[PDB]
């Protein structure tokens, strides 16, 4: 089917713009705790998740170093060390990873 | 092509005079040739329109569209060069005052049809102009209460003449 | 002390108030420059170059961005709340306050003091004015307990009466009306000559005067204004008296013993805007603080 | 009273007398002692010039160094100058030539002190008050270097540039706040 006339500006102003299709304003936004780079609530901040992501990147980057090739996949519990940090009796059987860097005041 | 609202930053008023008011500082902005189209932007220029800039990036900072990160840039920009150039002293104190989007150049493709049949396929690029004014974000204008109601009608049975006689 | 009606009285004590301020703002000559640090958090290493005594740690907050405008309700310059509208002195090192921070102890002292002086405000003025009222102090009582408390001495021929629910609901609609408006919660550090100067009448904050008064070397003691109101404390305020949302005098209580006449100390209990409750929890809160709260020793 | 070897001194004076000996040399019936009046009216119709915003009467009073180096900031504010005084009569204290041959040009800078009082006011392209202050003789001694390219027929004597010692006060403070923004940082660590 086909249009019998041309719909004017003025209906298509009321359609168009109406506020069933405008934007809602949204009041979920506030500042993150840390870092102060205005999260969303419910959501993790995209600054401290990017953080947290950059880290485990290089730890992954040495476990595969350390791992060599594929299908390797220890039968025991990994933890990972910075300069200093001497590993704890705890951490005996534990694999140790250790890259190079003081250890973040978020990661305890 | 006009363009008339980069020139608009370079206007100087008469140095004024002690027994005046402030008249706060009104910066201009605009990103020309934006890939978007200027229907979809229009709706974030109208989002923004009344608020302020720091509510502005908050609302454009999870705002799910491509204009969204657009306009964001060019609200950064406009705040830096209103701290840096025209002498505002806040950078927290700017309100958008005009918001808007303007149709830019098009190209034209053809759509190649499913017969020997076309279309003009056309190459959409818009617009974004922005005007920034510091001090606070004016209050919304509150809807009338019954009160002015009743006020503009008895107004206008009063304003009432005998019609149609000296 | 002579006799005076209550309007020409805070006519004389803002007007003198005024001056003062006027007095201290003409001190310093021209603009000088300081360095406030911030030692903060979010935004670290930053460092404004600020007007001395003219710029507010407000004026500080709205370089940064609004949020540092809405959330922040106490500075902490070097070691020391400072309330948010009060002009730094010298070059210093910052960092802000809000509600749910970790330890926000001072800001809770600071919020209760802000709210017991609101009170205060609007006992004072919704009296008969044949009868008098005497702003005793308001005894800084910890959070813990359930309200803020007042202490007002009542007339001589009201030491019998004792309100009803609908003076006590007139008075949170008067102090919604105080709240409504969004008025600035103004100070003015005064020396002890000037500030005893002012009030002049009520003996009893001649003594309040004296005892604060006597702990520093000084004897500068620290006035605070809403609007025309101007009243004594210790310790610092919050910005504004629109970041109280949920307000309520809960009852009134006499304390004779300890004296021939009688002090009636006023109970409330309030909750900001980014700290708001549940109807129901706020009923429960509003229930346990008809009770008296006594921790003054 | 003269401090102790005064001999140097006379070197220096030597090293400007051998300097106004080859600006003579190339161009005679040059007076020395009336430089300093043709220094401070340059000076001053250049700043009222600036004053006026008129750029075409400023390229024949000051250099090509020193025309950014003055109307570059000011594009689009207004400012309000006036020189009101003149404290202490002005001294020539340096006259110096280079003899850099490669297009065959030698010019001649004379750097002369004046110590005197002026006015500022420099206002905001909205018209409002940023740096000075109105109706206010605060007094400035500057030294600032004039220079004209000997070689060239027509060469005026034009304001160079100006050179602020070390010791010097700092002036007049701004009437705005302003925030030095700290180290922006990506997902790393602030360390100082
Ligand atoms: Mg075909
Ligand atoms: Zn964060």
């Amino acid at each position: 089917a086909a249009p019998k006339n041309r719909r004017t500006i003025e209906v298509n102003r009321c359609r168009r713009r109406n506020p069933q299709k405008l934007i809602k304003v949204k009041n979920n936004i506030d500042v993150c705790p840390e870092c102060g780079h205005l999260k969303q609530k419910h959501v993790l901040c995209a600054y401290c998740y990017e953080k947290v992501c950059k880290e485990t990147a290089e730890i992954r980057r040495q476990i595969g170093k350390q791992e060599g090739g594929p299908f390797k996949a220890p039968t025991i519990e990994t933890v990972v060390l910075y300069t200093g940090e001497t590993p704890s009796e705890q951490d005996q059987g534990k694999r140790i990873i250790e890259r190079d860097r003081k250890r973040p005041s978020w990661f305890t | 092509i006009s363009r008339k609202w980069e020139k608009k930053n370079k206007i100087v008023y008469p140095p004024q005079l002690p027994g005046e008011p402030r008249r706060p500082a009104e910066i201009y902005h605009c990103r020309r040739q934006i890939k978007y189209s200027k229907d979809k932007m229009w709706y974030l220029a109208k989002l923004i329109r009344g608020m302020s800039i720091d509510q502005a990036l908050a609302q454009l900072e999870f705002n799910d569209k491509k204009g969204a990160k657009i306009i964001k840039e060019v609200l950064l920009e406009a705040q830096d060069m209103a701290v840096r150039d025209h002498n505002v002293e806040f950078r927290s104190n700017l309100y958008i005052a005009e918001s808007t989007s303007g149709r830019g150049q098009c190209l034209k493709r053809i759509r190649y049809h499913g017969r020997g049949r076309f279309g003009i396929m056309e190459k959409v690029y818009c617009h974004y102009f922005v005007k920034l004014v510091e001090g606070p974000p004016p209050p919304p204008e509150p809807p009338k209460t019954a009160v002015a109601h009743a006020k503009e009608y008895i107004q206008q049975l009063r304003s009432r003449t005998i019609v149609h006689t000296l | 002390a002579s006799q005076l009606s209550p309007t020409e009285l805070t006519e004389m004590r803002n007007d003198l108030f005024n001056k003062e301020k006027a007095r201290q703002l003409s001190l310093t000559p021209r603009t000088e420059k300081i360095e406030v640090k911030h030692v903060g958090k979010t935004d670290p290493g930053t460092v404004f170059v600020m007007n001395k005594n003219i710029s507010t740690p407000y004026s500080c907050a709205m370089h940064l961005s609004e949020w540092y405008c809405r959330k922040s309700i106490l500075a902490l310059v070097d070691g020391q709340p400072w309330d948010m509208y009060k002009p730094l002195t010298k070059s210093c090192e910052i960092k802000f306050l809000t509600f749910k921070d970790c330890d926000p102890g001072e800001v809770n002292k600071a919020y209760w003091r802000s709210c017991a002086m609101m009170m205060g405000c609007v006992i004072e003025r919704a009296f008969k004015d044949e009868y008098m009222v005497n702003l005793v102090r308001a005894p800084e009582v910890p959070v813990i307990s359930g309200a803020f408390c007042y202490d007002v001495v009542l007339d001589s021929k009201l030491d019998e009466w004792m309100p009803t629910k609908e003076n006590l609901r007139s008075f949170t609609k008067d102090a919604h009306a105080l709240i409504y408006k969004d008025l600035p919660f103004e100070t003015l550090e005064v020396e002890a000559k000037v500030a005893l100067e002012i009030f002049q009448h009520s003996k009893y904050k001649v003594d309040f005067i004296e005892e604060k008064a006597s702990q520093n070397p000084e004897r500068i003691v620290k006035l605070h204004r809403i609007g025309d109101f101007i009243d004594v404390s210790e310790g610092p305020l919050i910005p504004r008296t629109s970041i109280c949302f949920q307000y309520e005098v809960s009852a009134v209580h006499n304390l004779q013993p300890t004296q021939p006449s009688l002090i009636r100390r006023f109970q409330g209990v309030s909750l900001p805007v980014h700290l708001r409750a549940h109807f129901t929890i706020w009923d429960k809160l509003l229930e346990r603080s008809r009770k008296m709260v006594t921790e003054d020793q | 009273e003269g401090l102790i070897e005064r001999t140097e001194r006379m070197k220096k004076t030597m090293a400007s007398q051998v300097s106004i000996r080859r600006i003579k040399d190339y161009d005679a019936n040059f007076k020395i002692k009336d430089f300093p009046e043709k220094a401070k009216d340059i000076f001053i119709e250049a700043h009222l010039c600036l004053n006026n915003s008129d750029h075409d009467r400023l390229h024949t009073l000051v250099t090509e160094h020193c025309f950014p180096d003055m109307t570059w900031d000011i594009k689009y504010k207004t400012v309000r100058w006036s020189f009101v005084e003149s404290l202490e009569p002005s001294h020539v204290v340096q006259v110096r030539c280079s003899s850099m041959m490669n297009q065959g040009n030698v010019y001649g800078q004379i750097t002369v002190r004046m110590h005197t009082r002026q006015t500022l006011a420099i206002y905001d392209r909205f018209g409002r008050l940023m740096y000075g202050q109105e109706d206010v003789p605060k007094d400035v001694l500057e030294y600032v270097v004039f220079e004209k390219q000997l070689t060239n027929p027509y060469g005026s004597w034009r304001m160079h540039t100006k050179i602020v010692p070390p010791w010097a006060p700092p002036k007049q403070p701004i009437l705005k706040t302003v925030m030095i923004p700290g180290p922006q940082l990506k997902p790393e660590e602030e360390y100082e």
